[PDB]
């Protein structure tokens, strides 16, 4: 199997990311072996083959390295771009004559995830009040947005002034390709009845020491 | 060249999965072939390996429930993995892996869902509250809510209305249900904007114009 | 025989 670390790393713009594979048995005629590059909803990219062999069309500032068990890519300069999941692959195969039989298998490392780190960005938030059609359902859902921020944010929901701690859901889009910055989604599901036995409704988006909220009274939508 | 999976989606627990690789431009048969697999928000996984000579090598937590073999006369691969659990909701993959050769492939993926008839998406729209202060963009949305399984896709104006469109990773909910919102911000002086919401699974599409809310 | 002898 392939053991793949850190499987969480960030670099700054310009910065060198570097990631490690190691292998409990000797990879294929000790040459077997790929990296690969993964963004969301995206078939797997392939960046080298054969350690150290650049695929058609991949960057020369990515790098691959090592020998036996022991492999390692070293991203240089990185742009917001190279922001996905990195995946190590190796190949394995022993036996092949009838006296041995065979085996084969590839091991796919566990993966390193790798944030850029750009600019720093105070998030804009929105906050949409349910429809009136979606009352009627019995089932209330509140949407706040958190929109090209970085870094990481954390939400907080408030009902007439009191933490909410359930019926709440966060996604967030991969980083921005082109500046880093991300965007999340924050729903906060309720009753129709809870819904309408409650006034003020408030995200907050907390960035550090910074706080942007976005209030609205069921009253007035 | 290239590869494509035939079509997953929403698969009773206990069942078989049966996925069909078939290619385009060249003889899969010349050709080592795995199929790989990805549950949500994990990792790659390799199930099992045809090899060019014609052996099947798997992964040992699929020898068990898998079998991978070839028709050479359709030039497809095809996947049969037997005794279905929600472990086994994943996106799979038909890929020459490539650790080697300079030849390297995949298929666009195909989404496998254990969890028993699908649901279409409720689309509800996201308006601010009226209670503007005169701003020069203003950001509208839709929420594409109960559905089941993945994907579905929304596109703004039938696909004309291309930027600043943010649509968010879908959420599966404690109801096993999916959910997911799209926003759009225009300049302020845009028409109206329509969501267009299709579901192939229950080969359903939904157009919602967001309508300002009362003022 | 990139990935058998």
């Amino acid at each position: 199997d392939m053991t793949q670390t850190p499987s969480s790393t960030s670099a700054a713009v310009g910065g060198t990311v570097t990631i490690n594979c190691q292998s409990s048995e000797s990879i294929y005629n000790n040459k077997n072996l790929a990296w690969y590059q993964q963004k969301p909803g995206q078939s797997p990219r392939r960046l080298i083959y054969s350690i150290s062999t650049l695929a058609s069309g991949v960057s020369s500032r990515f790098k691959g390295s090592g020998s036996g068990t022991q492999f390692t890519l070293t991203i240089s300069d990185v742009q917001c771009d190279d922001a996905a999941t990195y995946y190590c692959v190796g190949y394995y195969y022993s036996g092949g004559y009838y006296y041995s039989g065979s085996a084969a298998y590839y091991a796919f490392g566990g993966g390193t995830e790798v944030v850029v780190k750009g600019d720093p960005v105070a998030p804009t938030v929105l906050i949409f009040p349910p429809a009136a059609d979606q009352v009627a359902t019995g089932t209330v859902t509140i949407v706040c947005v958190a929109n090209k921020y970085f870094p990481d944010v954390t939400v907080t929901w408030e009902v007439d002034g009191t933490t909410q701690t359930t019926g709440i859901e966060n996604s967030k889009t991969p980083q921005n390709s082109a500046d880093c910055t991300y965007n999340l989604s924050s729903t906060l599901t309720l009753t129709s009845t809870q819904y309408n036995s409650h006034k003020e409704y408030t995200c907050k988006v907390t960035q550090g020491t910074t706080s942007v909220v976005q209030s609205f009274n069921r009253g007035d939508c | 060249q290239s590869v494509e999976e035939s079509e997953g989606g929403l698969i009773k627990p206990g069942g078989i999965l049966t996925l069909t690789c078939t290619a385009s431009g060249f003889s899969l048969s010349s050709y080592g072939f795995s199929w790989v697999r990805q549950a949500p928000g994990k990792g790659l996984e390799h199930i099992g390996y045809l090899h060019a000579n014609g052996r099947a090598y798997y992964a040992t937590w699929a020898k068990s429930r898998s079998t991978i073999t070839r028709n050479t006369n359709l030039n497809t691969v095809t996947l049969q993995l037997t005794s279905l659990t929600a472990a086994d909701t994943a996106t799979y993959f038909c890929a020459k892996i490539g650790s080697v050769s300079d030849v390297a492939i995949w298929g666009p993926g195909t989404l496998v869902t254990i969890s028993g008839q699908p649901k279409a998406p409720s689309v509800f729209p996201l308006a601010p509250c009226c209670g503007d202060t005169p701003s020069s963009t203003v950001t509208m949305g839709c929420l594409v809510k109960g559905y089941l399984p993945e994907p579905v896709t929304v596109t703004w104006n039938s696909g004309t209305l291309t930027n600043g469109v943010r649509t968010f990773p879908s959420v599966r909910q404690s109801s096993g249900l999916y959910s997911l919102s799209s926003v759009v911000s225009v300049t302020s002086s845009s028409q109206p904007v329509t969501c267009n919401v299709a579901h192939p699974a229950t080969n359903t599409k939904v157009d919602k114009t967001v309508a300002p809310s009362t003022c | 025989a990139g990935x058998a002898g």
